[PDB]
RNA sequence: CCAAGCGUUCAUAGCGACGUCGCUUUUUGAUCCUUCGAUGUCGGCUCUUCCUAUCAUUGUGAAGCAGAAUUCACCAAGCGUUGGAUUGUUCACCCACUAAUAGGGAACGUGAGCUGGGUUUAGACCGUCGUGAGACAGGUUAGUUUUACCCUACUGAUGAU
RNA sequence: CGAUGCCGACGCUCAUCAGACCCCAGAAAAGGUGUUGGUUGAUAUAGACAGCAGGAUGGUGGCCAUGGAAGUCGGAAUCCGCUAAGGAGUGUGUAACAACUCACCUGCCGAAUCAACUAGCCCUGAAAAUGGAUGGCGCUGGAGCGUCGGGCCCAUACCCG
């Protein structure tokens, strides 16, 4: 079990992200578009899922 | 006789080009620091260049060519012989009056060194593009000798530090002694100054 | 078959007859189990039992 | 388009002396010294005032990609003049579901062990960079303290323990264990 | 633990060995060996202490038509040992099991190899003698 | 590529209609440019090499990724990609092992390398067709596989400046 | 490789597959918050656009439809009062409670900000087999792309002999 705190910090680095729809690139939860020349910096991003 | 330059600070083609028509007059040209040489463009690309040119091999027997020189001077060599008809005995010719070293060995150490400032880095890119240097390039392509060149290189430096600190005392003895015999010269100077020798 | 039709050539990389042996070569990691001494003439009597 | 001017200017608290060779930046700290060389940018730095030191960065004639040059220096700069007089001190929680993730420190707080990560039997051993310090947090369990004054320095040392402790071959948003960056803060709070 | 040593293999696929158990099978035939992957144009082989899968061709009929794992436990083939005695058997001979290893007999006729015993528990308490 | 839908929910984890844009020359075509004073016609065997449109393995990103298993994507062709029954087969199918049992080019690689099972001369049988002689991308059986000492390439061997 | 070794002119472009000259010898749709230029429309010193507080409720859990949906899931309607304001509601969550964040608003600091399109160059889209070809070397204050200058090079063409 982890403090619900800690499960945040981790979160923050594991989960709050953002996952390219060309390339599954991991981004910043506020990106607008990928940073990888190799789907022409798209902004088809969606959500990283979350764990259930 | 020998036109010396030095390599370093010079942009690859552009000191190949006009090295290459040098020596097809007949002069006799000696590149030294072509370690030091530059390439347009960032290291990576102009790496990703010499692998290209590395998987350029005889199929059937590699040993017939092509040769892929690794140390910087061979390369710089090979982009001359480029520029020069050198299957014809004129070019072959042209090709033997140039001399190409990596660091500068006896006796060029102790010569003038020219440069051309129309294949100078400073001069003919803009500071914000990227360049590789040519020695790096070579060292990363199998080239063995970048360590030993650059521990040479440095005991040069050293020496030629210390030849630099006694001419700046001739040179300080010159103009001590210009004060002491101002009298006697004076006549001689104004014939000089008076045609424009001296300012 | 010690080729296709293209490369119109005998590639280097083809089985051919010719020395086999006599070859120079470098083996490396044999162990040394035992360095020996050599015989010896102590007190008239030759010693010899290194093994 | 080219700017004819773009310019910012830093402040210089007065215990801080910067001193300028070139485009080569030193700034003496109580905490101690930094020196940053801008030579790969092409802008003018000046030293305004006596009283009231201020440091000027000027790019005449700059493309888009050129001005936003400008305020990288003196954010760079700034972090400078708050490493020698603050310092930096990140702080890292490790977190875990079943294993406890041990931490020791070794050699002045230059090298880290972790071990049990997971329950790993490999022991992971990162080396901090010079002028970094590690020390296990006394104030709380399960914490470390990263101190130094180069940010660069400092938060590289600590992108280096983060990603040591990664999950391979699971699911990273169940398996949420490892040593995170939890706080950003200052050596001296002032 | 200590895992099994290389030994000569002297029984490739297509060969037809005693079965040494008491399942009712006289002859096992090797259709092919657990663990070879082999190359083009080998024939996967088989020492003592291997598993292969094999078809009875004398027999009871109920285990006839029909492929089983065996296990070698005698091989004609001499193979050497770490003691370097070079040791074979007057004839090839298998028991028939399951894929846990276990028998489908219950006994062991001739001796059984030292090499399989190890490696096989459940064959070795069968072995009314070890070589 | 668009996105109506599917996916309990939810267009885009994974898929995806109606439409539409391409790429490839390992399919078949279309054409008839080269060769009819002849470029040996299938398949296998053997042997080397190359491609990537990646099956496995190394490093990774994403899942409707708890674990295990699996699926999608990235850098990526270094190293592998097997033993067999039936068939001339390519293809196919099944058995079995395996990390996996990926797909291909090289004059549909390779007959002065083989083999000659098939196709494709002359003998002969059957069926259908023909008055007949005879015919049949219909079956069947038997049916000669030539030369290197030249040049090059390649492999080794003397040597030459 | 004859001729720019002109103090040539004004811009654009960075490519971890750059680009580089009729025929002609390789690319499409669709994309980019790369960069440049344009069109249209907003809003801003009555202080804009970020950043740094509160608020989740008064009729009311609006009534339907509900096993159950209270602002939060489907279908037609979709009002008022107190106010700096407050959708009868964007998103959080179940099998139902439970729960939260936006629309909104002022407090701060002080010059331009936001959006939709459009077109250049570059980039993604973009995979093949021997090693490989802007002709090559190479070239990025160009030896690239667009618009333009002087000058110069040479055909068996033109001129004089
Ligand atoms: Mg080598
Ligand atoms: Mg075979
Ligand atoms: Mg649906
Ligand atoms: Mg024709
Ligand atoms: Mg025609
Ligand atoms: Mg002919
Ligand atoms: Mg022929
Ligand atoms: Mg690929
Ligand atoms: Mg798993
Ligand atoms: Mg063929
Ligand atoms: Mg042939
Ligand atoms: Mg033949
Ligand atoms: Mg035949
Ligand atoms: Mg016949
Ligand atoms: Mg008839
Ligand atoms: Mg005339
Ligand atoms: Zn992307």
């Amino acid at each position: 079990i982890i403090e619900p705190s800690l499960r945040q910090l981790a979160q923050k680095y594991n989960c709050d992200k953002m996952i390219c729809r060309k390339c599954y690139a991991r981004l910043h939860p506020r990106a607008v578009n990928c940073r990888k020349k190799k789907c022409g910096h798209t902004n088809n991003l969606r959500p990283k899922k979350k764990v259930k | 006789q020998v036109l010396v330059l030095d390599g370093r600070g010079h942009l690859l083609g552009r000191l190949a080009a006009i090295v290459a028509k040098q020596v097809l007059l007949g002069r006799k040209v000696v590149v030294v620091r072509c370690e030091g040489i530059n390439i347009s463009g960032n290291f990576y690309r102009n790496k990703l260049k010499y692998l290209a040119f590395l998987r350029k091999r005889m199929n059937t027997n590699p040993s017939r060519g092509p040769y892929h020189f690794r140390a910087p001077s061979r390369i710089f060599w090979r982009t001359v012989r480029g520029m020069l008809p050198h299957k014809t005995k004129r070019g072959q010719a042209a090709l033997d009056r140039l001399k190409v070293f990596d660091g500068i060995p006896p006796p060029y150490d102790k010569k003038k060194r020219m440069v051309v400032p129309a294949a100078l880095k400073v001069v003919r890119l803009k500071p914000t593009r990227k360049f590789a240097y040519l020695g790096r390039l070579a060292h990363e392509v199998g080239w063995k000798y970048q360590a030993v060149t650059a521990t040479l290189e440095e005991k040069r430096k050293e020496k030629a530090k210390i030849h630099y600190r006694k001419k700046k005392q001739l040179m300080r003895l010159r103009k001590q002694a210009e004060k002491n015999v101002e009298k006697k010269i004076s006549k001689f100077t104004d014939v000089l100054k008076t045609h424009g020798l001296l300012v | 078959c010690i080729g296709a039709w293209h490369p119109a050539r005998v590639a280097f990389s083809v089985a051919r007859a010719g020395q086999k042996g006599y070859h120079h070569r470098t083996e490396i990691n044999k162990k040394i189990y035992k360095i020996g001494q050599g015989y010896l003439i102590k007190d008239g009597k030759l010693i010899k039992n290194n093994a | 388009m080219k700017t004819i001017l773009s310019n910012q200017t830093v402040d210089i608290p007065e215990n801080v002396d910067i001193s300028l060779k070139g485009r080569t930046v030193i700034v003496k700290g109580p905490r101690g010294t930094l020196r940053r060389d801008f030579n790969h940018i092409n802008v003018e730095l000046s030293l305004l005032g006596k009283k009231k030191k201020r440091l000027r960065v000027d790019k005449w004639w700059g493309n888009r990609k050129e001005l936003a040059t400008v305020r990288t220096i003196c954010s760079h700069v700034q972090n400078m003049i708050k490493g020698v007089t603050l310092g930096f001190r990140y702080k890292m929680r490790s977190v875990y579901a079943h294993f406890p993730i041990n931490v020791v420190i070794q050699e002045n707080g230059s090298l880290v062990e972790i071990r049990n990560f997971l329950g790993e039997k490999y022991i992971r051993r990162v080396r901090m960079r010079p002028g970094v310090a590690c020390s296990v947090s006394q104030a709380q369990k399960d914490e470390l303290v990263l101190e130094g004054n180069d940010i660069e320095l400092v938060s590289n040392s600590a992108a280096l323990i983060q990603q040591a402790t990664t999950v391979k071959n699971k699911d990273i948003r169940k398996f949420l264990d490892g040593i995170y960056v939890s706080e950003k803060g200052t050596v001296q709070q002032a | 633990s200590g895992a099994k040593f290389r030994i000569s293999l002297g029984l490739p696929v297509g060969a037809v060995i005693n079965c040494a158990d008491n399942t009712g099978a006289k002859n096992l035939y090797i259709i092919s060996v657990k663990g070879i992957k082999g190359r083009l144009n080998r024939l996967p082989a088989a020492g003592v202490g291997d598993m292969v899968m094999a078809t009875v061709k004398k027999g009871k009929p109920e285990l006839r038509k029909k492929v089983h794992p065996a296990v070698v436990i005698r091989q004609r083939k001499s193979y050497r040992r770490k003691d370097g005695v070079f040791l074979y058997f007057e004839d090839n001979a298998g028991v028939i099991v399951n894929n846990k290893g276990e028998m489908k007999g219950s006994a062991i006729t001739g001796p059984v190899a030292k090499e399989c015993a190890d490696l096989w528990p459940r064959i070795a308490s069968n072995a009314g003698s070890i070589a």
